[PDB]
């Protein structure tokens, strides 16, 4: 259950972060 | 960095599978982009190319399983539960009502190509919802983010 949270959570977090660095 | 723990590696391991539908052990631009874009976002190809090129240590135009850990590891290092949750909470909360319902959470989850059932969604919210109101709030979101 917690794993799923990390997935969507990290997915959105990394997207905004990685894209921002651009 | 150059030293990733088995904890973060495992987290991306599961997520990696959720991203690698063909389980070929490698992620392509179309894949990483398709899943990412599914997050209710419509980033331009230039945004994706740059995203990959950044982690693409070899600039081969593709990222392998190992490289994937790098992308997640990069953000995991500066994990800002503050902004991270804020932006994430907004993505899941389309109506911006401040509360995440099963319908929404299930929708975004399905976008990633993940097949979750009503029972799984309910457990996710219930397990994340301290009050058990059938929804997840911002405070509950951070509380659920507990690594334990
Ligand atoms: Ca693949
Ligand atoms: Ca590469
Ligand atoms: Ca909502
Ligand atoms: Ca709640």
């Amino acid at each position: 259950a917690k794993s799923k949270w990390k997935q969507a959570f990290n997915a959105t977090a990394v997207v905004r972060h990685m894209r921002k660095l651009q | 960095a150059d030293q990733l723990t088995e904890e973060q590696i495992a987290e991306f391991k599961e997520a990696f599978s959720l991203f690698d539908k063909d389980g070929d052990g490698t992620i392509t631009t179309k894949e990483l982009g398709t899943v990412m874009r599914s997050l209710g976002q419509n980033p331009t190809e230039a945004e994706l190319q740059d995203m990959i090129n950044e982690v693409d240590a070899d600039g081969n135009g593709t990222i392998d399983f190992p490289e994937f850990l790098t992308m997640m590891a990069r953000k995991m290092k500066d994990t800002d539960s503050e902004e991270e949750i804020r932006e994430a909470f907004r993505v899941f909360d389309k109506d911006g009502n401040g509360y995440i319902s099963a319908a929404e959470l299930r929708h975004v989850m399905t976008n990633l190509g993940e097949k979750l059932t009503d029972e799984e969604v309910d457990e996710m919210i219930r397990e994340a919802d301290i009050d058990g109101d059938g929804q997840v709030n911002y405070e509950e979101f951070v509380q659920m983010m507990t690594a334990k």
